[PDB]
């Protein structure tokens, strides 16, 4: 039960924006210009880590 | 206001008029706006 709550968990945080424009790197990166892009691309790296 | 859709729009001419005061266009950079969809687009014009 633990060994798959912890790995649902971990999974499910990957649909969290941890303040951005969108949760998605798709859309950011073709909605946006490279100056905001990267902000956004830190945000969600240190989101993740 | 007029609301425009339904439509393909060029996105390049338009800036043959001569320079505004500012584009403070939030969200979509102003340079990449020929490669995305929308759902509508409004349009309200008055006269600080």
């Amino acid at each position: 039960n633990h060994n798959a709550q912890a790995l649902n968990t971990l999974v499910k945080q990957l649909s969290s924006k941890f303040g951005a424009i969108s949760s998605v790197l798709n859309d950011i990166l073709s909605r946006l210009d490279p100056p905001e892009a990267e902000v956004q691309i830190d945000r969600l790296i240190t989101g993740r880590l | 206001r007029k609301r425009i859709s339904n439509c393909v729009a060029d996105y390049s001419v338009i800036y043959n008029f001569a320079p505004f005061f500012a584009f403070k266009c939030y969200g979509v950079s102003p340079t990449k706006l020929n490669d995305l969809c929308f759902t509508n687009v409004y349009a309200d014009s008055f006269v600080g």
